[PDB]
């Protein structure tokens, strides 16, 4: 069996492969469990304020079709799409959190300072009382002056620094409590290679309240960050509070040695660090954490990726921060659910895997237009054979990203290489639109149109390996269907590879972290548990407020 | 002009659309009233409502050369015309109505969706436009809408009569009658009288003009010749960006 | 020379004037009236004094509607707006004698003020045009009536509006052109942050001017950006010529030969047929009833179908009398075209990936408008290296009154004053004059 | 009696006079039932986690004085300084959160487009319908398309529009639950100024669901606003759902009449939209709703803008977006706790009342020679005979700003000019350094030596109506003690003056709204509320996560 | 060589290539010039130091005399190097963007 048909038959009572159904006699909202929940508690709403609200009978009546429940793809998960929007869904808010209360900061021009320019030894043992004391005073809390008043420790239990290096005698002598352990959350020839790239270094993993995340904005964590760094400088190493030497520390912890998730964007889409337009699809496919634990699967790694993305990029980034409303939830959920686009990927991956070999295929336009024009016609295919698949994916756009990402993915799996995964991606778009006439939404190919001559560019605002581009990557910087799953081609060709990181190791080895909130190891079902109202994020107010 | 390549039946009802030299197969009739009522911009026989005055109430060697749409001599607002085509064998499909109307019409604002294609012109000639696109094989009544919001159903299974979904229900099928008839306006108001639309075309009729690749009709990677001049203008874009 | 390519020049009414310039006459880097037009609106700065005195009177400063009660000044600005133009002046210029220019419009309710070229000339940008107008009229009204040291930052902030506090001049009463340099999209875009309705309203609306002057600023920018350099600045040379410039008459000829019946369709075939006739294009491979065109010069075929497209959508939209159409045409003349020969469009698709994204964000609700207020650092049409933006100005110049936001609603001020310069009104003229004059030196 | 003595004698056992007191002997943190909470649940935070966190013993040991309680201003309330600190304070939050998601967006240019280029009729009857609409569709719900997923309608039940105008007939016509009622809100002179201002123009006020703009940023307010009117109007006024006219809507909502609370700032500080930072000091006052409902007493109205400012600009926006961790609680409750500020303002109010009469005073530097150097002299000898106060207020930070803001509110009282006011801060900061040869922390004065020459500068970057400065004015982009204060200023002369509105009539009116969460007619007494954990916000995920 | 583009710490493992840029500074200097320069006798200006390891490269005035600001200067000599380092070694279309990277950084996206 097709992986999507089990999921195709918990939607309608057809068969997947009936072209005939009946319409217009569900009831309209009255099907839903969902709607009827929104019904009532829009009466209760507006009651309540003196302003309507939710309103079944505005606008057009939805309903008329079945609203069909969605399986979170690798999971046996249903839920209606209403459970999916980000909204709705404190995992996904949770998740955006804890990459934008994230940031990384390395320790080495520090010590440099301290013992050069102070001429005070920095020990394993110093850099444990600094830890120690850092984690006091990052969540809010005083080292030095007096009559300080504090943040409550409860309100922000979830913030916390950690340090990571790749010399193991160095982190076995640091407290564990402290430590991510890279010999510990990655598999042995992951570990080397990480462990190979940090070297001597010793590198600060800094996360801010969740409170205080949702309250300011993501510039905010690199500040936050330095501020309380900075006064635990100055205590640990008993420096004064206030001289000369204590600006460079500033310096160093604001510029010097800091990694941001996000860059900071122009004013036209004015934004400061850590936002999602930053995050370049490296950094988000080194987020996810998949790669260190589904290692032996190159699919199952490239498409957690995929959600990570499709979730942060469509629903969040594109559905929020620049538009709103109800959003552009199952614009997303069409590269998370269903095992649509698991079901296209394995086959362009045994595709590879049996004409090729992973990473053995030539790097050139010859293995795009094979691969890519395979993966292709097998995906849009299945929507000809299966019209329940068709009725599912009702958007053009969705059918566009879906099919795509899987040429593009398979493609990076037999190149070794990204960039030709991407011209891939863009031939499945030229190919989609002429085999139905038909692609995405009035402005879907955009990048789409100007995809295969700026793949190779080399021009200024042109030229960029794909794992640098990201959401400001002018092509790439208004529509949906696109961004997260660039993320996935991003991963595809190191995951085939097997290599530890995407882009940065300092980012993969940030979110090997067991007390994070969100369980980077599993993003799709982590969405599954928020769907399902089980997910308990950070950041709430319920002990400072009434019953 | 050859318009496009590939030696399907498909690739033929692509440059059928487009070649302004062929002339569409009329299916049926509609009066001018009903066409009018369709579109339901304005009400048969209310004047025409003006954006800006005549043209004739600057310098411009372009101006001199291109003559204007009689809607535009008169001022006459911009309305649209949109359908929506199913996926299931429908005759006209997206692009293929975008490329044509290009290559047809004259002042014509085409765009491509999905789910829906649209037109916008000068109100006097669209509805001269509207007749041809609805009379001819551009448009059957059951595969094929007339929708100006809430165009779901493109890509959704038909009915038990066969018709696309319609979320609105603009277009019943009459089962004592086996025709056609829209209720409503492009927008889903009512109508006084319903318009009638004719009989949908059957399933063999459908294959023989629909210009949508489908495995269970004529699949697009049999048509190797469409194939290959896609892939090359995929290279040579990729070439021509590069150097 | 560094290209062997020669163009026969043309007026905006289809009649030769030079017949063979190198192509390099043309360039913005080599053209003396490219730079005279480059520069002067570096330097062109309008300054509403009607606005300033309304403003001072009803103490309206700061933005839209806002309002400070009790701050109001009854100053009769645009009584003395000869004194205090000429006290401007002398602040302004360097030295007597020197390309200093202010001039009253509409009777001293407006001023034109072109800032001389030398304090440019030990300048790392263009805010100094307005900058120094700014400050020197402040400083003149201040003046004029003794304004005192307790009321003089009213008539700074009827001036130039709430910056600092605003990255912008946020409800000054002065306007340029170019918008402050912290708004571009990327390094080199200034010439691109020019709104489409800014060179039509200056054009007057004339086609063929306002599609010449929109090729000059975005290809001149192209330079700015490193597009045109090295291995792509003959692309953007023939680009400019053909698509912008008329060279070989070919957007006049195409329009007039399709103007009183033709569509997008007719005028690629008329296209297709000059580039095969010129020897631009021909048969590569015959497939099945379907010939397959290829080139030895893609820079070469990519000016032919420029110019088509140009003319397509002055074909297009003209009969229309409507700009809205011009979207469509950039998308539908490049796809035609690909299927028509097996020949890469426009920009090679990004021309075509413009309009898709134009379409949409000028038909629907996440954000754009109509087509006058896009401009190349648009974030929706900065992606076709200037092979678009000039076709969305020779539209929106043919557009009858069907625009909300037109010229009118957002460049008035710019329509008054930055069109009294007879460069930027016509730059169709000088630029071909001076491209004959430099012929023998390039 | 002095109108900080009750505070002063609740703090310390010995009279307020008293030069000396007993140190060392009051248990530490032990003595606070605050400290002791913290303590409690750094263990428990600990524990559960498995990372150090709140712990009394790093750094220096807290408490070797007296940890003051603090009296919110105009209220009976007494708290420790931990329940004033934003991250405790869930009021403090959702008052940022209120401006964060708020809006003002025109519909002038829209109903021009409707009756012109669409040909429809514009009535008080479609401006219900169309208002109806948008009420369901702005929470995050649809109106058009078949199959979509909505929101919560619980969970953004703070997300409403309504509508204002000058013109009393047509807002009679209209809906009264979408209409905020000028004529029952302001007090007659007040709502006659307000709606000659607005005339017939017809306004919303538009306020996005707070848990959107906690997860995403206050860009996001205009953008998610657009959208959900482009829907309405596409529904209300029955347009074709996308096509050109379509457009103009777009592009009027998102730039054409629509009223930002913030405006974007410069790169180094890289910020969008609705942030703390480009709120201009004007449209901050007539945020602040005292004026409406405390007319008849300026310095009211002037402080509670100062409280307002301070809490804002200070603590949230310099504390933590700019800074963070422990932040800036005291710095700002100085100018809100105690009645400390309002002893000295209340000074020079009837100073400047019985030598001049308010707004009676010339605008020139004498009044401002004479007033800031009295109220100046009165506020410092306050601190110089009551220890008691000198050891409330022990950062020299903190007494320059009260001092100052006193002294500078008292001047704008006398000419009833803003900008005469702003010289008097100046010259009060002049006047303290001298007199206690000292003034703020290291940094505090920047702009205060900066200040006298730029109070009436006319260069680009330096002249500018104090009503038009904000945090982005360069010598006030960096440091504590000034913004909220600034604020106050701005307030005081057209709190003199009676003034509807500082700077911004339609900001003044979109506030005065009583479906806002945060009560801003009683800024103070909803920080007192907030410290005491009886505030109740919005945005919180309870309805999504398990009991 | 190491395929560190793009920023601190940043790395595409599979990416490297083996350029003997330094080797053949000279000519990559000269190939670049001929790009940055507008006529042969302007003030165009490319000089090499350490050895072949910089290269101090003054853009020619004209540029400017027709630009609205600074730009031209980073933005012409980075492509110029870009393209005379492609074209000095044959680098294949599929690996020409890593040497934009190499140059220019993470652009357009930061
Ligand atoms: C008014 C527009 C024009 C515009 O600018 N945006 C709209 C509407 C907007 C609204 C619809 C909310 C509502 O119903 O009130 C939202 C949710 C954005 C918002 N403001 O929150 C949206 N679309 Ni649209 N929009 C979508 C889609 C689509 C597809 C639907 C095709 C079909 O046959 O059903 C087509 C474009 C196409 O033809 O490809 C489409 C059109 C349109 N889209 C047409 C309305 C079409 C109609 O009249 O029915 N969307 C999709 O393709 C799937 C995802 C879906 C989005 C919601 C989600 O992701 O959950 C939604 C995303
Ligand atoms: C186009 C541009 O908007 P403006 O035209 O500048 O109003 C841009 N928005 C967007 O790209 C919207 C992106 C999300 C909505 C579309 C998703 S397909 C922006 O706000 O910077
Ligand atoms: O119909 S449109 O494609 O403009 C909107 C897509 S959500
Ligand atoms: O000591 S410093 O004035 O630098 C710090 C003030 S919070
Ligand atoms: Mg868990
Ligand atoms: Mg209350
Ligand atoms: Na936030
Ligand atoms: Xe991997
Ligand atoms: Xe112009
Ligand atoms: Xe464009
Ligand atoms: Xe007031």
């Amino acid at each position: 069996d097709k992986l999507f048909i089990n999921a195709l038959k918990k939607k309608f009572e057809e068969s997947p492969e009936e072209k005939k159904t009946t319409f217009y006699t569900l009831g309209g909202w009255k099907q839903s469990e969902r709607k009827t929940e929104f019904v009532n508690a829009g009466k209760e709403v507006a009651a309540k304020r003196g302003i309507p609200q939710y309103n079944p009978d505005i606008g057009t009546p939805l309903g008329q079709r079945v609203l069909m429940p969605y399986q979170v793809s690798t999971t046996d998960t249903y839920v209606e799409g209403d459970d999916l929007h980000f909204v709705n869904n404190a995992a996904m808010q949770q998740m955006w959190d804890d990459i934008r209360r994230t940031v990384i900061v390395g320790l080495n021009h520090a010590h440099a300072v301290i013992e050069k320019r102070l001429g005070k030894e920095v020990t394993p043992e110093t850099i444990t009382h600094y830890l120690e004391t850092v984690n006091h005073a990052m969540p809010g809390a005083a080292v030095v002056q007096e009559h300080m008043v504090e943040t409550h420790p409860a309100l922000v239990a979830d913030s916390y620094v950690k340090v990571f290096t790749g010399n193991d005698e160095i982190a076995d002598e640091i407290d564990p409590a402290f430590v991510i352990d890279i010999n510990k959350q990655f598999p042995e020839d992951q570990a080397e290679t990480l462990k190979a790239e940090v070297g001597d270094g010793i590198w600060q993993v800094v996360r801010i309240p969740t409170i205080v995340s949702r309250t300011c904005d993501g510039a905010t964590t690199s500040r936050w960050s330095a501020m309380q760094i900075g006064m635990s400088m100055i205590s640990a190493y008993k420096q004064a509070a206030g001289e000369a030497a204590t600006g460079d520390f500033a310096y160093a912890a604001k510029h010097a040695e800091v990694i941001h998730m996000g860059t900071y964007l122009p004013v036209r889409r004015a934004r400061g660090e850590n936002e999602p337009g930053g995050v370049p699809f490296g950094y988000l496919a080194d987020i996810c954490q998949s790669s260190r634990v589904n290692y032996e699967d190159p699919v199952r790694v490239s498409l957690d990726v995929v959600a990570t993305g499709a979730m942060l990029y469509d629903q969040i980034w594109l559905g929020s921060y620049m538009s709103g409303g109800v959003g552009f939830t199952q614009y997303a959920t069409a590269a998370y659910t269903d095992n649509i686009l698991d079901d296209f990927t394995y086959f362009g991956k045994e595709y590879v895997e049996d004409k090729y070999g992973l990473c053995e295929a030539p790097n050139n336009m010859d293995t795009v237009l094979d691969v890519a024009t395979e993966v292709t016609f097998y995906g849009l295919e299945q929507y000809e054979e299966y019209p329940a698949l068709l009725e599912d994916q009702f958007g053009g756009s969705q059918r566009a990203a879906v099919v795509a990402a899987a040429a593009g993915c398979s493609t990076a799996f037999a190149t070794g290489n990204a960039q030709t995964g991407l011209s891939g991606w863009y031939l499945s778009m030229y190919l989609h639109k002429e085999q139905h006439s038909r692609l995405g939404f009035y402005g879907y190919d955009l990048q789409d149109q100007c995809g295969a001559s700026n793949v190779f560019s080399i021009r200024g605002d042109e030229g960029l390996p794909l794992e640098l581009r990201g959401p400001n990557y002018p092509n790439y910087a208004m529509n949906v269907g696109h961004q997260g799953e660039y993320a996935g081609i991003s991963q595809a060709p190191h995951a085939a590879r097997g290599d530890a990181f995407v882009f940065n190791p300092l980012v993969k080895i940030a979110f090997a972290d067991d007390n994070l909130v969100f369980d980077f190891t599993n993003v799709r079902g982590e969405f599954a548990k928020g769907a399902l109202r089980e997910f308990e994020p950070a950041g709430e107010r319920a002990l400072i407020t009434p019953a | 002009a050859q318009y496009y390549p590939g030696t399907t039946k498909v690739a033929q009802n692509r440059r059928n659309f487009c070649n302004p030299e062929y002339e569409l197969e009329k299916l049926r009739e509609i009066s001018d009233e009903d066409v009018v009522k369709i579109l339901g911009h304005r009400a048969p026989g209310e004047e025409y409502p003006s954006v800006h005055p005549p043209l004739e109430e600057p310098e411009d060697a372009i101006r001199e050369m291109v003559e204007p749409i009689d809607g535009a001599k008169a001022g006459d607002r911009v309305r649209y015309i949109q359908f929506t085509d199913s996926m299931y064998f429908a005759p006209a499909q997206p692009y293929v109505r975008s490329r044509a109307y290009l290559c047809r019409y004259r002042g014509a604002d085409a765009g491509t969706l999905s789910g829906r294609q649209i037109i916008e012109t000068r109100e006097r000639d669209l509805e001269k436009i509207s007749k041809e696109l609805l009379e001819t094989e551009f448009f059957d009544p059951a595969r094929s809408g007339v929708r100006g919001k809430s165009v779901h159903g493109h890509s959704l299974r038909l009915d038990e009569d066969g018709m696309m979904f319609d979320m609105l229900r603009r277009q019943i099928y009459n089962k004592d009658t086996g025709r056609v008839e829209m209720v409503k306006n492009q927008i889903g108001d009512e109508l006084d009288e319903p318009v009638d639309l004719g009989e949908p075309l059957d399933e063999e009729t459908l294959m023989e003009k629909t210009t949508i690749y489908r495995v269970d009709g004529e699949a697009y990677r049999d048509d190797v010749e469409a194939v290959e001049i896609m892939q090359r203008i995929h290279v040579l874009r990729s070439q021509g960006g590069f150097n | 020379a560094k290209f062997e390519d020669k163009v026969d020049l043309y007026d905006d009414r289809g009649n030769l004037v030079e017949e063979q310039v190198p192509l390099e006459a043309l360039s913005p880097l080599r053209n003396p009236a490219i730079k005279s037009i480059v520069q002067g609106i570096k330097r062109t700065v309008a300054v509403n004094l009607e606005g300033i005195e309304n403003a001072l009177k009803t103490a309206k400063v700061g933005g839209p509607a806002c309002k400070i009660m009790g701050r109001e000044l009854d100053l009769d600005i645009v009584g003395n707006a000869e004194s205090i133009a000429a006290a401007a002046k002398e602040m302004i210029q360097v030295t007597e004698d020197d390309d200093t220019n202010v001039e009253l419009l509409g009777g001293g309710k407006r001023a034109l003020v072109q800032v001389p070229s030398a304090r440019f000339d030990v300048a790392a940008e263009y805010s100094a045009a307005p900058l120094v107008t700014a400050t020197a009229f402040v400083q003149a009204i201040i003046n004029e009536f003794d304004v005192s040291m307790y009321d003089a930052n009213m008539v700074k902030a009827a001036v130039l509006g709430r910056y600092p506090q605003s990255v912008e001049y946020m409800g000054a009463n002065i306007a340029t052109m170019l918008d402050i340099p912290q708004k571009l999209e990327g390094p080199g875009y200034a010439l691109r942050n020019i709104m489409v309705n800014h060179v039509v309203a200056a054009t007057l609306k004339n086609t063929l001017q306002a599609a010449a002057l929109s090729t000059i600023l975005e290809q001149t920018a192209m330079f700015e950006m490193g597009d045109a350099v090295g291995a792509f600045e003959r692309m953007h040379l023939l680009g400019l010529a053909y698509q912008g410039m008329n060279a070989d008459n070919l957007v006049f000829d195409l329009v007039k030969a399709n103007g009183k019946e033709g569509t997008v369709g007719s005028v690629i075939a008329d296209l297709v047929e000059r580039a095969l006739e010129d020897g631009v294009i021909k048969v590569e491979k015959e497939l099945t009833d379907y010939k397959v065109y290829g080139t030895d010069d893609l820079a070469m075929w990519n000016a032919y179908a420029a110019a088509g497209l140009m003319a397509a959508t002055m074909v297009n939209q003209g009969a229309a009398r409507a700009a809205q159409g011009v979207s469509s045409t950039l998308l539908y003349y490049n796809d035609l075209i690909e299927f028509e020969t097996g020949l890469p469009s426009v920009d090679f698709g990004k021309v075509e990936g413009t309009a898709v994204g134009f379409s949409f964000f000028s038909h629907s609700i996440y954000g754009g408008g109509g087509p006058g207020i896009f401009n190349g650092n648009h974030i929706v049409t900065r992606h076709s290296k200037g092979f678009a933006i000039p076709c969305v100005a020779a539209a929106m110049a043919l557009d009858a009154g069907t625009q909300m936001f037109s010229p009118e609603a957002t460049s008035g001020l710019i329509k008054e004053v930055f069109s009294q310069v007879d460069e930027f009104r016509e730059p169709l003229k000088y630029v071909v004059e001076a491209a004959a004059e430099i012929k023998n030196e390039i």
